[PDB]
């Protein structure tokens, strides 16, 4: 999880690099929910 | 020792390095064009050329750096001019890249300080410099609405 | 692999490609011990099949009917060319005669 | 994609460079007697 975040961050640094716009922030924080162990964590990324 | 012109837009040694500057805002590259075009007007790509009489075999020494404050993603931010004939660094330079070229996505109408830099000024590149011509860019950049 | 990728794409930078032509009779000539004139060992150690050029490391020696000039990396000051400013992982990337 | 030659040489190294002519006294002595000079290009890549 740790890994594919910072792939989805490299990803959304790259968009914000090319398309001239510093506020596209398409990764949205949490999706990792500790009390159901971090399920479904990929969906959600795979989503944003 | 000398110097030429103004700070930012002008030549200076520094030691053994020629190095030439230039502001990219005194330019006017982004008003080169109507605005009715697109803003995001960023550079796609630099080349140099240095007309000179170049000896038989022989390289140039030069670094074409950025000065500046964007974010410029990695390494893309200086070139080594080696071949002195509308070269960037890249050996075969392709354009659609998989990679960033480099100097690539820097805003055209920004206040930087673009750097040529010769080492070697009294060494090997004395008479190279004693015979450059002048100074041309290749700047390409690239209008986006 | 995937620590490994990851690792790999934060740590690649573009570049600073850099080809430097190197004329060996230049180095032949700047050796300042037993320095000599290509043009004219070669065609001593052709017409005459049994010599060498200069020190070891750094010229020509026929060995049998194999005519080979070495040469040796270090001395010829190339990490040195620019400052160190810009990178000290200076690799060779190709090299063509 | 696959490695070309010389290709990762640390360009300050303590190596030795040899080119060798097979057949000094052959069919490559004319060739070897018209050579003017020994040039190469060696390309290499600085990175920080």
């Amino acid at each position: 999880y740790d890994l594919a975040v910072s792939l989805c961050l490299m990803a959304e640094q790259t968009y914000q690099y090319e398309l001239n716009n510093a506020a596209a922030h398409f990764i949205k924080p949490g999706a990792w929910h500790g009390t159901y162990a971090g399920l479904l964590a990929g969906e959600t990324l795979m989503l944003n | 020792e000398g110097s030429a012109g103004t700070t930012l837009n002008g030549l200076n040694v520094e030691g053994t390095q020629l190095q030439a500057s230039l502001k990219l805002s005194d330019l006017n590259i982004a008003t080169d064009y109507p605005d009715g075009l697109g803003n995001t007007r960023r550079i796609k790509q630099i080349s140099v050329t240095l007309p000179a009489l170049l000896g038989p075999y022989q390289d140039v020494r030069a670094i074409l750096s950025y000065g500046g404050s964007t974010m410029m993603p990695r390494g893309c931010k200086a070139i080594a001019i080696s071949h002195g004939m509308n070269d960037s660094g890249q050996f075969q330079m392709d354009f659609n890249d998989a990679k960033y070229l480099p100097f690539e996505g820097l805003p055209v109408a920004d206040t930087g300080t673009l750097t040529l830099s010769f080492p070697g000024i009294s060494g090997k590149q004395k008479s190279l410099l004693l015979s450059l011509s002048d100074i041309i860019l290749h700047i390409r950049y690239t209008i986006r609405s | 692999l995937a620590q490994m990728e990851k690792s790999y794409l934060e740590k690649d930078e573009r570049a600073l490609e850099v080809t430097r032509t190197v004329s060996l009779a230049e180095v032949y000539a700047g050796l300042t011990e037993n320095s000599f004139i290509l043009k004219d060992k070669v065609t001593e150690l052709v017409n005459a099949g049994e010599g060498s050029a200069g020190t070891t490391l750094n010229g020509l020696n026929v060995e049998g009917t194999q005519l080979q000039a070495s040469l040796k990396l270090s001395d010829l000051n190339i990490a040195t060319d620019y400052p160190d400013g810009l990178g000290n992982t200076r690799r060779i990337k190709q090299i063509s005669v």
